RNA sequence: GUUUUCGUUGUUUUUU
């Protein structure tokens, strides 16, 4: 457990680094043992330890961070996935700690899947920086932890669930530089996010996420609020300025063009922007006759009108009409009572997608193509798992075949398992297919082994699918990757897919050309 | 049936107004609340009250 | 143990709490709990 | 009352955009009860 | 474990 909760852990690493560098003040302030420091200006000289270790993008991004620091306040530092974000931020923090310009503790908020990671780069790049995570180590115990966490303690780490466990003695005292590695758990305003985040007392505010804008410009305003105190205006002002005109849009374009380029110039110096082959084949299957019957039956019923008028929400009427598109046997009232104890619950050819699943997956089963099966519900996982077990039974009973070897991962499993299964797919010639349910999976899991991808059900977030495709389309993927979309024509899948295309246009004309 | 159908011909009007302003490609199979003449007969024959 | 009989197809069978009400061969959802073979004693008066 | 007329008197220059729906023949079907699992069967009173 | 837990509106038909 690499940490500095107990000063002994700090002392050991400190001594080791001092001995390493050796071959009046805090010793590190002296230049590099074999080279000099990079003096950008009077108040900023990067140590020779890391300055040449960076490269173009990284160096100019740390430069951007220093530029913002001098201009005060901060910005939403977000670019292509993992474009040295951590390296840049820690190098810049080390830069301020080097010139003694850090006069107040730094706070960094990161997910619980990267907690040890975030402490690791501190330990390896800059041992002189002390670090303390917000846990039992780094009710009185956390108060003795508070003792000398501001003078002795340099950087405090926090999980973005853990602030409201000890916020009583954190949000009170002043703070210096602020880092939040989370740009999709802030989104729009009016949430516990703003309740425990935007009450921090520091101009320095930086967010590390390359996907801040995925739903709407309200999320943009709320993300701009955290960094800057409102160079644009209030939420009513932000809306009444350009919310409707952008959506509706000549009569809109030109005035909208100027009103949008004004915003682009207003927020552009507050968030950085940086960016094998892929085949996108979308199959349009039809609703089967038993599916069309259950579709019309639910179509003409009291519950839909009851939802429409207002006593209920449309979220519970489009979840059940997607419940029938996945397969007919999921709108049953006995779902749990026959999910894993009735070997007829799954079935085949009734879903309207088994045939384009059987054929498409068997075209790779004998071809030996590690493929990704993708869902959103753990309930449909039961059906696709019974289906694949029956496929296994059929293949094993006859000959000249090979076991299908699937696996399912979800929130039901533990955080410990993760990488293990994520690895057993890459490093095993067997274990060809495995379902992933692309909500839990996509946090950064390395599954470069896959070369084929099947999308079964369209999602709501247009972003959740890019990580899904990236589960086999990682940067510099070994072999060509293809996407096969399942889409039931003449159904809600049509509306969702067109909606997702419109959402792609939204983030593809706001950031590309506002004349579209 | 006269009663129930006189409250059937009119919900076409009261939906082809909210969409006529949008002039959308209305499905026309969603404005016809077909259970219009199911429930009046069900209630008259079940509860016993011939009306609504 | 708990035996079941179909509607008129005369199919004799036994459902458990894992399947819906469906005569397994005829596909008849009007099924009937098969009578108990157990003896019943009468008074004949 | 076999006549259902709508309109958009304004412009489209000036116009009567006349949505006009005409009624027609009814249809009668034989009893079919349409099970809740798509196993549709013609319905018998005993059932 | 002594002990120990069902109801109403409305509707119809009824009973010397
Ligand atoms: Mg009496
Ligand atoms: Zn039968």
């Amino acid at each position: 457990n690499i940490d500095d909760g107990d000063d002994a852990f700090y002392n050991a690493r400190l001594n080791a680094w001092v001995t390493k560098r050796s071959q009046d003040e805090e010793e590190w302030f002296k230049p590099h043992p074999t080279k000099q420091d990079a003096i950008l200006d009077d108040d900023y000289r990067l140590p020779g330890d890391v300055y040449p270790a960076l490269f173009d993008y990284q160096k100019t991004c740390v430069q951007w961070l220093w530029e913002l620091y001098l201009q005060k306040v901060g910005g939403i530092l977000g670019d292509e996935m993992g474009l040295g974000k951590t390296v840049q931020i820690i190098s810049f923090i080390a830069g301020l700690h080097y010139t003694k310009k850090l006069n107040k503790p730094v706070i960094v908020v990161c997910p619980a899947t990267v907690l040890r990671q975030w402490c690791n780069e501190f330990h390896r790049w800059w041992p002189p920086l002390r670090v303390v995570i917000l846990h039992a180590i780094g009710e009185s115990r956390v108060k003795e932890l508070i003792d000398s966490v501001f003078t002795r303690g340099h950087v405090i780490i926090t999980t973005y669930v853990g602030l409201r466990i000890y916020s009583k003695h954190l949000l009170k005292r002043d703070w210096g530089y602020a880092i939040l590695d989370e740009g999709h758990k802030i989104r729009n305003p009016n949430s516990d996010i703003s309740l425990t985040c935007k009450q921090l007392r520091t101009p320095n505010r930086v967010i590390l996420s390359g996907t801040p804008i995925q739903n709407n410009l309200t999320e943009l305003w709320s993300l701009f609020d955290f960094i800057f105190p409102g160079r644009l205006g209030t939420l009513p002002v932000f809306q009444n300025q350009f919310a409707i005109p952008i959506n509706v849009g000549n009569l809109q374009v030109q005035v909208g063009y100027k009103c949008a380029v004004t915003l682009k110039d207003l927020i552009s110096p507050y968030l950085l922007r940086r960016v094998p082959k892929k085949s996108e084949m979308v199959l349009f299957c039809k609703l089967t006759a038993p599916q069309h019957a259950l579709y019309e039956k639910f179509l003409r019923s009291d519950e839909l009108s009851r939802i429409l008028q207002g006593k209920r929400q449309v979220l519970y009427g489009i979840d059940i009409l997607r419940k029938i598109c996945n397969h007919p046997d999921l709108v049953d009232v006995h779902a749990k009572r026959r999910s894993k104890k009735d070997p007829t619950y799954g079935s085949a050819s009734k879903s309207g997608k088994m045939q384009v699943v059987k054929k498409l997956l068997e075209l790779w089963k004998s071809q030996g193509h590690k493929t990704l099966l993708f869902t959103q519900t753990r309930q449909m996982l039961d059906i696709l798992e019974s289906f694949l077990e029956r496929l296994n039974a059929k293949g094993a009973e006859e000959e000249d075949f090979v076991p299908f070897k699937f696996l399912r991962m979800d929130g039901t499993t533990s955080i410990g398992v993760r990488q293990s299964l994520v690895d057993v797919f890459n490093n095993d010639p067997s274990y060809n297919v495995f379902l992933l349910t692309t909500r839990v999976g996509g946090l950064g899991v390395n599954l470069t082994g896959a070369n084929r991808v099947i999308i079964y059900d369209p999602d709501w977030n247009p972003s959740t699918d890019v990580q899904a495709r990236e589960r086999a389309w990682r940067l510099g993927q070994k072999k060509d990757v293809t996407i096969y979309r399942l889409m039931i024509a003449g159904s809600i899948e049509e509306k969702i897919y067109h909606r997702q295309i419109f959402k792609q246009f939204l983030t593809n004309k706001i950031l590309k050309d506002p004349k579209q | 049936f006269r009663i129930l159908f006189r409250k059937l011909t009119r919900e076409i009007y009261r939906y082809m107004q909210r969409c006529i302003e949008t002039d959308r490609d209305f499905n026309l199979n969603l404005a016809v609340k077909s259970t219009t003449i199911t429930s009046g007969l069900k209630y008259s024959l079940a509860t016993g009250n011939w009306g609504e | 143990g708990v035996k079941y009989t179909c509607g008129a197809c005369a199919h004799n069978f036994s459902l458990n709490k894992s399947d819906p009400v469906r005569c397994k061969e005829c596909g008849h959802r009007v099924i009937y709990k098969a009578r108990t073979k157990r003896m019943i004693q009468f008074d004949a008066r | 009352e076999p006549r259902l007329i709508l309109d958009q008197p304004a412009q489209h220059d000036n116009i009567n955009k006349r949505y006009e729906i005409r009624f027609g023949k009814i249809y009668l079907s034989r009893p079919t009860m349409t099970e809740a699992d798509g196993t549709t069967h013609a319905m018998f009173p005993q059932e």
